[PDB]
């Protein structure tokens, strides 16, 4: 009884410790998406100016073909 | 009673590896 | 008691391992994200406290070229 008391008392602020503590992994891992993602943004802007640049290289490099 | 402790303490356990799982995951991707 | 009460134990101490695990995991985890910001925190610092002394001193040349003019 006493044992089985204490048991369950135990079992039962563990359920309470698992939600706080998945609480703490929730926000740290959306921080590590967070500066992922901003990285991200920010090459697919560079990539995004290269690609409009060379797009536009290669459509003034398609009339020395046409001559 | 003592049939529903031992399957409560099954759960805690499987969730205890779950987040462990998780925090580990977390400790690689994240590193240097 | 039974031999239940047994692997009940090794069941609640096993837990209480994991959850110290976790606890030690979380806590430096935590210690990264702080230091990630305030090592950010630092670099706007150095760089607004160097734009504040850049005035100061072209605060300082100018109070020296009026204290001239005017004497």
């Amino acid at each position: 009884d006493a044992v089985l008391k204490r048991l369950e008392q135990k079992g039962a602020e563990a359920d309470q410790i698992i939600e706080y503590l998945k609480q703490q992994v929730s926000l740290l891992k959306e921080k590590a998406i967070l500066q992922a993602t901003l990285r991200e943004e920010k090459k697919l802007r560079v990539e995004n100016a290269k690609l409009k640049k060379e797009i536009e290289e290669l459509k003034q490099e398609l009339i020395q073909a046409e001559i | 009673s003592l049939q529903a402790l031992e399957s409560r303490q099954d759960d805690i356990l499987k969730r205890l590896y779950e987040l462990k799982a998780a925090v580990d995951g977390l400790s690689k991707m994240i590193q240097t």
